[PDB]
């Protein structure tokens, strides 16, 4: 072991390095304390002919352009043309780069942490919603098994069906089970007065989904803008829409946060919406029958003082060709006039009274 | 390797300081100073320097006294205030 | 007694030599920290532009902020890059010149940077041995192949999206056809991809409106630049689409689309090969039988065959079993594939 006795000197040199890094590593806090302004960064690779070529183009907020090479600490997500970077007083170095995404009108579209309703509020849809509950639970907790089996979850799910079916509140009810950040988005929000806004809205959605933590982005009324016209505004929605499809077709690192979509009608079905990353999950959600409407109305009305003498035959007969949110409006209306009816217990005539009241 | 060097008068005026801070003791030997410069480029450029207490023996010439802690502390603080210049060599004021 | 002390001391020396790798690896990064701290000392540089040069040594610079200045020449650089018309960089002190600044489009970096890695994709396309038509029979993979060779080399990333010919304003897209195709004629190597051409492939059977007439007019420029007075011997275009029925029979002339590649899974060796490349990272039981999956599958989509096989792997993960037998593959690829035949209208 006489040859291995020189390792002690090496360990003393290494622990001496750990003892001497406290000062030069300690000045990091006083030199990198606070970047006082914000400057935009534009990446431009240079060539010196070590003597290697590496530079970048800087733009300050006060419209002043300067010169500086790519410097700072170890960069992994950096080197992108972004803003909100660290800079000292006048030397103009890059110390702390953080993405900005400002235009809060699109950033703070729907800031929802988590909803209140859950998946246990409906009745008679487990045979078709269980695939979605799996498709949102197993891709969140079973990422470890995705390498043993080589499975990549789909990013486009088509939640299509007739309107008024409560698909929005049901997908949100599953978003409560996702436990991630819920972010709504409306179809008619892409159509703006100025040009090129849809690119900023789409790249903003993938800026918060790509940049931010694992979240949930549910959109609705996509059929209202998914028109395949052959000037025209829906062709501009073909520029923004086909741009989004290009970001769901040309991006292999799109294994991040999913994009859930729902269409209230399948009359104008875009044929280009068929792909593993695109809207491949096509589970048909028809109009619930009087049995299913009595189920979702019973579980949605399990909190009010409902009379126990309900055979569901009269309401099952009156509810003809109705939808989910319509029976939800009947439940809410019954909870509205049942107060002024004097009797605190919900009666049986209030069902047809609400049906003929709002419809 | 190196064709020419560049020496600023600041180090020689620091030798004027070597002759100033003597204190009239009667030794005036070859005080050795730690020469600093830029060895990165092919040409050598001396910016500034400092000194280290250096004393020899009267009879025996092989006696020489240097310091490692003072060199690492003065070089450490000087590198902390200015990291663009590092150690290159030394120099003595003796004519022989 | 003596023979065991050599192995024991070899074990003490082993656990003594196995602790250096936990430090000597991160000490390189710790020293790299001070290397960067010494690399951030080159600060205080500004930019400028050169318009008129009077003296060969000292010329006039034009700063971005608006005020103009004059600078000198540094002893290190030479007169090669000092010629006018090249954007350079300046210093706040003495207005010296460290190096130049090559111009680029703010957008030219985006148009010349998007790149896709992966070199095995060229050999992962399955058993598949001046224009190419990628039409849409019951089989997909039009993007995995174009992005497979495009991911291999492609010599560029000149992707042409069918949504870039919108032209919300007056339909003068001829400036973009001649501009981009003029870039194709300028750069000696060029590969053009035309994905989802069915949207801009209107058959103009009836009287088209102003929105259709401008797109068909861009098709008239395509005629004038394919069979007009301009050859395309060196450039190549890849017309990808979805339905091989409305593909502009005026454009279906064999003068442009030499060959037709029906992207399908006809051959049993192609379906078996694509099944094996998609069945790579999946683990299964010892009972393996691919001839039933390949035999029962008739005229399906490749990537959607991956979605049906992985859909059977999730049908098998519903019962949270680590091993996946091929029974759920035959019955789940069977039933789910029959649902794809139901939704194949």
């Amino acid at each position: 072991k006489i040859m291995k006795s020189e390792v002690l000197r090496v360990t003393h040199e290494l622990q001496a390095m750990k003892d001497k890094i406290k000062e030069n590593s300690e000045k990091i806090k006083v030199n990198k304390t606070l970047p006082y302004l914000v400057s935009n960064v534009i990446e431009l690779l240079d060539v010196d002919p070590q003597r290697k070529g590496k530079c970048a183009v800087i733009k300050t907020s006060t419209r002043q352009t300067y010169f500086l090479p790519v410097i700072g600490l170890v960069d992994a997500e950096k080197l992108k043309p972004g803003d909100l970077v660290g800079v000292n007083k006048d030397s103009y170095l890059i110390l702390e780069t953080l993405p900005t995404e400002y235009d809060s009108r699109v950033k703070a579209m729907e800031v929802d942490e988590r909803p209140t309703e859950q998946y246990s509020d409906i009745g008679g849809l487990d045979k078709q919603i269980q695939e979605l509950v799996e498709a949102i639970v197993l891709p969140m907790n079973h990422k470890e098994k995705f390498e043993n089996l080589g499975i990549q979850p789909p990013k486009g799910v088509l939640m299509y069906g007739p309107p008024g079916t409560g698909k929005t509140l049901l997908a949100r009810a599953c978003a409560a089970q996702t436990k991630a950040t819920f972010l709504k988005l409306a179809g008619p929000q892409l159509v703006q007065m100025f040009i090129g806004d849809g690119a900023k809205l789409v790249r903003d959605a993938f800026a918060l989904a790509k940049e931010k933590a694992p979240s949930i982005i549910f959109i609705d009324e996509l059929d209202a803008i998914g028109t395949k016209r052959f000037k025209a505004g829906d062709r501009e929605v073909q520029r923004t829409m086909l741009e989004l499809l290009n970001q769901l077709d040309g991006f292999q690192p799109n294994t991040q946060v999913k994009v859930i979509a729902a269409t209230n009608r399948v009359d104008i079905l875009d044929p280009a919406l068929l792909r593993s990353g695109r809207l491949d999950r096509k589970i048909e959600f028809p109009m619930p029958n009087e049995e299913a409407r009595a189920r979702i109305m019973q579980i949605h009305s399990r909190k009010m003082n409902v009379s126990p003498d309900v055979n569901y035959e009269e309401l099952a007969r009156c509810t003809d060709d109705f939808n989910g949110a319509q029976c939800k409006a009947v439940c809410v209306e019954a909870g509205m006039i049942a107060l002024r009816r004097g009797a605190t217990e919900l009666t049986h005539e209030d069902y047809m009274e609400g049906i003929l009241e709002v419809q | 390797a190196v064709q020419k060097v560049v020496v600023h008068p600041l180090v020689l005026l620091s030798v004027v300081d070597h002759f100033n801070r003597i204190g009239k003791v009667g030794n005036q030997k070859r005080v050795v100073g730690v020469l600093l410069g830029s060895w990165q480029k092919k040409v050598l450029d001396v910016s500034n320097s400092f000194a280290v207490p250096f004393d020899e023996d009267d009879k025996d010439d092989s006696v020489w006294f240097l310091d490692h802690d003072y060199l690492e502390n003065m070089y450490g603080m000087f590198k902390k205030v200015n990291a663009r210049e590092r150690i290159v060599g030394w120099y003595h004021t003796g004519p022989k | 007694d003596y023979r065991k002390k050599l192995l024991e001391h070899k074990e003490i020396d082993g656990r003594l030599k196995e602790l250096r790798e936990q430090l000597k690896e991160l000490t390189k990064q710790y020293e790299k920290s001070e290397n960067d701290l010494k690399a951030l000392q080159s600060v205080g540089q500004i930019v400028g532009e050169v318009l008129k040069q009077l003296t060969e040594e000292k010329f006039i610079v034009k700063a971005t902020n608006g005020p103009r200045y004059v600078v000198g020449c540094r002893r290190q650089l030479d007169k090669s890059k000092l010629k006018p018309g090249t954007r350079v960089a300046l210093d706040m002190t003495t207005l010296t010149i460290m190096r130049y600044l090559p111009r680029e489009v703010d957008p030219l970096v985006y148009n010349m940077s998007h790149e896709d890695p992966g070199n095995v994709s060229y050999s992962e396309i399955g058993g598949l041995s001046k224009g190419c038509l990628l039409y849409g029979p019951p089989g997909t993979g039009k993007t995995l192949l174009a992005r497979a060779v495009a991911s291999q080399l492609d010599c560029n990333f000149l992707k042409v999206v069918s949504s870039s010919i919108v032209d919300k304003y007056i339909g003068e897209s001829a400036r973009l056809i001649r501009e981009m195709f003029n870039y194709a004629r300028d750069h000696q190597p060029c590969i053009i991809f035309m994905d989802e051409i069915d949207a801009i492939g209107g058959r103009r059977f009836s009287e088209g409106t102003s929105a259709d007439r401008e797109i068909q007019r861009t098709l008239m420029e395509l005629l004038n630049q394919m069979d007009g007075f301009d050859t395309l011997h060196r450039v190549k275009m890849i017309m990808a689409t979805n339905r091989p029925d409305t593909l502009d029979p005026a454009l279906l002339r064999p003068g442009r689309l030499d060959r037709k590649i029906h992207i399908d899974l006809p051959n049993e060796q192609a379906r078996l090969d694509i099944l094996k490349i998609h069945a790579g990272p999946i683990t299964k039981h010892g009972e393996i039988d691919y001839e039933a999956i390949v035999k029962l599958s008739d005229g399906f989509n490749g990537a959607d065959l991956r979605n049906v096989c992985t859909e059977a792997g999730m049908f098998a993960i519903r019962a949270d079993h680590d091993f996946v037998v091929q029974e759920d593959f035959m019955k789940a690829v069977r039933k789910v594939a029959d649902s794809k035949k139901l939704e194949s209208k």
